[PDB]
């Protein structure tokens, strides 16, 4: 367990709750790790309370872990993520798109290269189409066609665009047989039932009851170093579940290896999440980096910059064979 | 053998085995919705 894992998990729940409160009755999907990676990278070039709001916003605590080790945590994290088991497919990458003539701070450039395996690119944001073409392509290649046109409109004054992505392609340890997939009712709300292709398999599963969540937890094992956890809340206990999630509670689960006999019904699915995180990140405490008081002098000492837009998009596909997922971050900086 | 059925809104997590980091998280409220 990576030293910085607990925090990443607490960021996930913190962020998830903001998102579920922003839109109450819609599908959600994002990549906590991806978002955390882009912003931890960003902080490197920030200072003062601009820098601290980001680290604290990511659920980090400087009294619990020294800053040097935090980045060092990400460094190993990205390294590990990019070293999956033969049977699993998983990649994550970081590209830093810097405008032409921008006088970067030597340290920042070297820090992002070493600690975040960031690739520096030079692009002219004045040639909007060209600028877009380059970013979306880098994203598309990283997400193997899963995430296209992450950027539809790019502002001409953009000074730099921090772009991050995660690609995932895992296979079920024990997959479903297509022939068992039949259409079933999905209960959306009191008066809304809908037919959806529902996969099913009879077998031994890791199924535990979490009273503290008033939910049942299902553990699906991927071939390799991946696992998916599904939470099925008791009647009327959805909000309670979202509210009660914590890292400790989860960690305790995976600690239980007891399997049981069951007939699992899991919905084949295809959901896409597209967000502007500027608002939800504000609720987390991250505001100054988006404001006229933002301090990005760590990235450049000539002009004062600021982040104007925090774009995140993630795509999830789940079927009989396993799961494919992609996540990508687009954080754009402009003169403050 | 009991039927465990994800036919109502539910939450989930995709975890990396080694680091234990949350690669993905989502909520399904309605499959036919993306």
């Amino acid at each position: 367990f990576n030293k910085i894992t607990p925090n990443l998990a607490e960021f996930a729940f913190s962020l998830y709750r903001q998102l579920a409160h922003q839109s109450n009755s819609t599908n959600i999907f994002f990549s906590p790790v991806s978002i955390a990676t882009a912003f931890a990278m960003l902080s490197l070039g920030t200072k003062a309370d601009t820098h601290d709001e980001i680290l604290e916003g990511l659920n980090f605590n400087l009294t619990e872990i020294p800053e040097a080790q935090i980045h060092e945590g990400f460094q190993e994290l990205l390294r590990t993520l990019n070293q999956p088991d033969s049977q699993l497919q998983l990649t994550t990458g970081n590209g830093l798109f810097l405008s032409e003539g921008l006088k970067l701070v030597d340290k920042f450039l070297e820090d992002v290269k070493k600690l975040y395996h960031s690739e520096a690119f030079t692009v002219n944001f004045g040639d909007t189409e060209e600028a877009k073409k380059q970013i979306n392509d880098y994203v598309e290649k990283g997400t193997q066609g899963k995430i296209v046109d992450l950027v539809k409109e790019l502002d001409r004054d953009t000074v730099f665009a921090l772009v991050n992505y995660i690609f995932f392609k895992g296979k079920w340890e024990r997959p479903f047989e297509v022939k068992d997939t039949e259409e079933e009712d999905f209960h959306v709300d009191q008066v809304t039932t809908v037919k959806v292709p529902m996969m099913k398999r009879l077998g031994m599963f890791n199924i535990q009851h979490a009273k503290k969540l008033s939910s049942w937890v299902l553990l699906m094992k991927y071939l390799g170093n991946a696992t998916a956890i599904f939470f099925l809340p008791d009647e009327g206990k959805l909000q309670h579940l979202e509210n009660e999630l914590t890292h400790d509670i989860i960690t305790k689960f995976l600690e239980n290896e007891d399997r049981r006999s069951a007939s699992l019904h899991l919905p084949k699915l295809s959901i896409t999440g597209t967000y502007d995180l500027k608002s939800v990140l504000g609720q987390l405490g991250i505001t100054k980096v988006f404001s006229n008081g933002a301090d990005l002098s760590g990235v450049t000492e000539e002009a004062p910059l600021k982040l104007s837009k925090a774009v995140h998009k993630a795509v999830l596909t789940i079927d009989e064979k396993g799961t494919e997922a992609a996540g990508a971050d687009d954080d754009e900086a402009i003169p403050r | 053998p009991p039927e465990v059925k994800f036919n109502k809104p539910f939450v989930f997590l995709m975890i990396e085995q080694n680091t234990k980091s949350p690669l993905f998280m989502g909520k399904v409220v309605n499959p036919t919705q993306k």
